[PDB]
């Protein structure tokens, strides 16, 4: 019947503006850390420690991005309208 | 799965509502032209592989370079033909009984769903060739009126919406 | 959104980090567009052990050269070149047009060991022997040092130094304490 | 069945195969020689090139190969491309140039084909002069070659 297509349709609902601003700030922080690492590799003239700073920034980005935050589920309770049930 | 899969299931549900309610005639041609371009490029690739496997390289350099240039030209033509018609157009269909007269009834569909957006855009196009008239229909809706809390996209409320849209297109037609 | 999709985005961002380090290496290789000169000073060269050996493939001759070196590597070292080779090209002349500048021996040099190398009266590591034996009857041999680089990830050229030393040579004589 | 899934699989297969073989054939045409993208599998050049390093080649480029360059030839007894470094050189004025080569962490000159009747190795077994290298991709190539 039509009830099989009725169930496997909806993915996890997202806060669109919060995720867009978070992605913009994410790319800004990663690019700024890359610029600071490039200035470190230009002035202090070390390559392996520059790669270590880039990997430390990557680990910081993973710790700030990978777990699902309560902030990232609190805003879909406000930005999204109330929808019906079965 | 993904919002692109939601758009694909939405277009499939629109085609299912069309097939259950009014039964118009499908078309092809753009996907067939893309497959024709890819078949010709695969012909260039198969000829290049066989001619390189049967002949050594310093006696087979220039025409193989010509095949590389031909692949560049065919992929550029594929990109230009993508930029021609593969921007938004999805469904092409003829309507009922185009017999006895000039070929009328060009029914054309295009969809629009931006990245991280709660709004959907559907543009319908009806082209009639007797009077040479195109009719556009821009339908900007919010997606939040159709979804539910944990994975039940209601079609029993989306089907009267498509019924009202087809009534609007019937007013535009007649 | 999916956590696997976020992991794929982080993998694409790691590919962007790879592209950024490739871009930084491209800036680095675009900064070293000029070739570096190395000053060479060779003063005393002795040619001895000139033995004519009837080789089965060609009438060959054995040679042995004692030389001197004086170089400078102040502005040569950077923070991206990995390892350095040392050649010593000896240019001779034959009857069959074998106008070859040819290497006596080689040296492996790793960074962190010595920023400036200088010594005296060191003999050759590899035995010099020529098959085409054009030195016998020649009064002209040319010595010039060259040295190779290897970067971290870039293209490796060869950089030849300065100083062409022209040394004569007698006809048939065995050992000579030259200058 | 629905043929559109079959045409989409042919589409994706066409994309990946045409892209990979186009990059391969375009590189080996624009170099000039046959130029295989080779991977170092020997630990002879270990202070210079470690195990699992990628090397991309260039043409001879209208230039007689003098001493101080690395050459890549093919060992027929194992059918393996092996890189060494040119030390000595010989010249003949008819288009014939002979050369001697050596590997690091070695003591004996490599015999190969000829031993004592002629020069040490042959000028026609070389593929070309090397141009550049990657230290990161070759380790991934060795990891992919761990499961052939
Ligand atoms: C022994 O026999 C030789 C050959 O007849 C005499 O000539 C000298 O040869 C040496 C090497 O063969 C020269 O040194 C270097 O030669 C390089 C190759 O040049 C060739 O082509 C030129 C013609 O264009 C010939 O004259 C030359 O002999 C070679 O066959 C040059 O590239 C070198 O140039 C240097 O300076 C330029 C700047 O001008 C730099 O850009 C280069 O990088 C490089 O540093 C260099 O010239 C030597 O110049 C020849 N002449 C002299 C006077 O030495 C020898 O004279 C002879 N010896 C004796 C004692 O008789």
């Amino acid at each position: 019947p039509a009830m099989l297509e009725h169930l496997s349709s909806l993915p996890t609902q997202m806060d669109y503006k919060g995720q867009k601003l978070a992605e913009q700030m994410f790319q800004g922080i990663i690019l700024f850390s890359a610029i600071v690492g490039f200035i470190y590799g230009y002035v202090a003239e070390q390559f392996g420690w520059t790669v270590y700073i880039v990997m430390a920034g990557f680990a910081f980005s993973c710790l700030l991005t990978l777990p699902p935050w309560p902030i990232y589920r609190r805003h879909p309770l406000k930005w999204l309208p109330v929808q019906e049930s079965s | 799965w993904d919002g692109s899969a939601v758009k694909n299931s939405l277009d499939d549900s629109a085609k299912k509502v069309l097939l259950e309610k009014y039964k118009y005639v499908e078309n092809f041609g753009l996907i067939d032209g893309r497959l024709t371009i890819c078949t010709i490029s695969c012909f260039f690739a198969i000829v290049a592989l066989i001619w390189d496997y049967m002949h050594p390289f310093p006696e087979s350099k220039p025409v193989l370079a010509l095949c590389v240039i031909s692949y560049f030209v065919m992929m550029g033509i594929l990109t230009i033909y993508t930029s021609y018609k593969e921007k938004s157009i999805f469904l092409v269909a003829h309507r009922k009984d185009p017999t006895g007269m000039d070929p009328d009834d060009i029914w054309q569909l295009s969809s629009s769903l931006k990245r991280f957006d709660d709004k959907y855009t559907l543009k319908l196009t009806f082209i009639s060739g007797r009077t040479k008239q195109q009719r556009e229909a821009e339908f900007t809706k919010s997606i939040a009126k159709f979804f539910d809390h944990s994975g039940t996209l209601v079609m029993d409320a989306y089907e009267p919406e498509i019924s009202r849209l087809h009534d609007s297109l019937a007013i535009e037609r007649k | 959104n999916t956590v696997l999709s976020r992991a794929n985005s982080l993998f694409a961002f790691s590919l962007s980090v790879m592209a950024a380090l490739t871009f930084g290496c491209f800036i680095t290789t675009a900064f070293k567009d000029r070739s570096v000169p190395v000053r060479l000073h060779v003063s005393r060269i002795m040619l001895k052990n000139v033995e004519d050996f009837t080789g089965p493939r060609e009438r060959s001759d054995l040679g042995f050269i004692t030389f001197d070196i004086t170089a400078d590597l102040e502005n040569i070292f950077d923070w991206n070149v990995k390892q350095l080779f040392l050649y010593l090209s000896a240019e001779y002349s034959t009857k069959n047009n074998a106008l070859n500048q040819v290497v006596l021996w080689d040296k492996i040099v790793l960074r962190g060991d010595n920023p400036k190398l200088l010594l005296k009266d060191m003999k050759t590591k590899y035995f010099f022997f020529d098959d085409g034996n054009g030195l016998k009857g020649n009064r002209n041999v040319t010595l010039t040092l060259s040295w190779n680089v290897v970067p971290n990830a870039g293209i490796l050229p060869l950089v030849t130094g300065s100083g062409h030393v022209s040394v004569p040579f007698p006809d048939t004589y065995e050992i000579t304490k030259s200058y | 069945m629905n043929k559109r899934q079959l045409y989409y699989q042919v589409l994706n297969f066409a994309m990946i195969v045409s892209s990979a073989l186009m990059i391969w054939k375009g590189l080996i045409v624009l170099t000039g020689s046959e130029s295989p993208i080779v991977v170092v599998l020997s630990g002879s050049m270990e202070p210079a090139f470690h195990r699992g390093d990628l090397l991309f080649l260039t043409n001879f480029r209208e230039d007689p190969i003098r001493a101080g360059e690395i050459v890549v030839f093919k060992v027929e007894g194992r059918d393996i491309p092996i890189v060494h470094r040119v030390i000595k050189v010989h010249e003949k004025d008819n288009g014939d140039i002979k050369f001697l080569t050596k590997g690091d962490n070695n003591e004996v000159d490599d015999r190969g084909l000829y031993k004592e009747g002629q020069n040490w190795l042959e000028k026609k077994d070389v593929v070309g002069r090397a141009r550049g290298f990657l230290p990161y991709v070759g380790m991934v190539t060795i990891i992919m070659n761990d499961y052939p």
